[PDB]
């Protein structure tokens, strides 16, 4: 929560998918349909820098990256990711073309 | 991450670690030739390291691909972070093995309240 260390060794961190509504009192105004709060509204437990870009896998699927927040596993600001539900389009049309 | 445990070496078969002289971003394979990451990670140069757990000593089972092409999402928001998305295509395809796998897209979005398992190698406090 507070100083910093970046492991050597891989970190996990088990956390469940918050209800848009808990996600949007945290960040009003700040949260888009391509975005979801994944972690813990009392803080303590987050992802944090050097995470970003990282999985988000729940039930054998990627159902999102890394992508924000404020701080780290700060009380009432859980980490933000991007919706990948959203992208698969996006993703498989990308393959395609290159 | 901030309050998790140590993962299992190889556990997470489909957690790759950009790397550019160092390590600075996660990633997941979904293909034998795509990695896909966060936007705000761009770098014009990066080397993908899959099949690591202690990115610190090389263990043997790692293997390191350069990436051959980048490709953000084209409406990716600075400002906003909205969508926060980029797909890496590796120069070489990776050896999908035990300690290297890709991890499925999603057949729907999740339902609230969906345990999920977030991994990497970012700041721990
Ligand atoms: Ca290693």
């Amino acid at each position: 929560s507070s100083g910093s260390s970046y492991p050597s060794l891989l970190q996990c961190l088990k956390a469940p998918v918050l209800s848009n509504s808990s996600c949007k009192s945290s960040y009003p105004g700040q949260i888009t349909g391509n975005m979801i709060c994944v972690g813990f509204l009392q803080g303590g437990k987050d992802s944090c820098q050097g995470d970003s870009g990282g999985p988000v896998v729940c039930n054998g699927q990627l159902q999102g990256i890394v992508s924000w927040g404020y701080g780290c596993a700060q009380k009432n600001k859980p980490g933000v990711y991007t919706k990948v539900c959203n992208y698969v389009n996006w993703i498989q049309q990308t393959i395609a073309a290159n | 991450i901030v309050g998790g445990y140590t993962c299992a070496a190889n556990s997470i078969p489909y957690q790759v670690s950009l790397n550019s002289g160092s390590h600075f971003c996660g990633g997941s394979l979904i293909n034998s030739q795509w990695v896909v990451s966060a936007a705000h990670c761009y770098k014009s140069r990066i080397q993908v390291r899959l099949g690591e757990h202690n990115i610190d000593v090389l263990e043997g089972n790692e293997q390191f691909i350069n990436a051959a092409k980048i490709i953000t999402h084209p409406n990716f928001n600075g400002n906003t972070l909205d969508n926060d998305i980029m797909l890496i295509k590796l120069s070489s395809p990776a050896t999908l093995n035990s300690r290297v796998a890709t991890v499925s897209l999603p057949r729907s979005c999740a339902a609230a309240g969906t345990e999920c398992l977030i991994s990497g190698w970012g700041n721990t406090k």
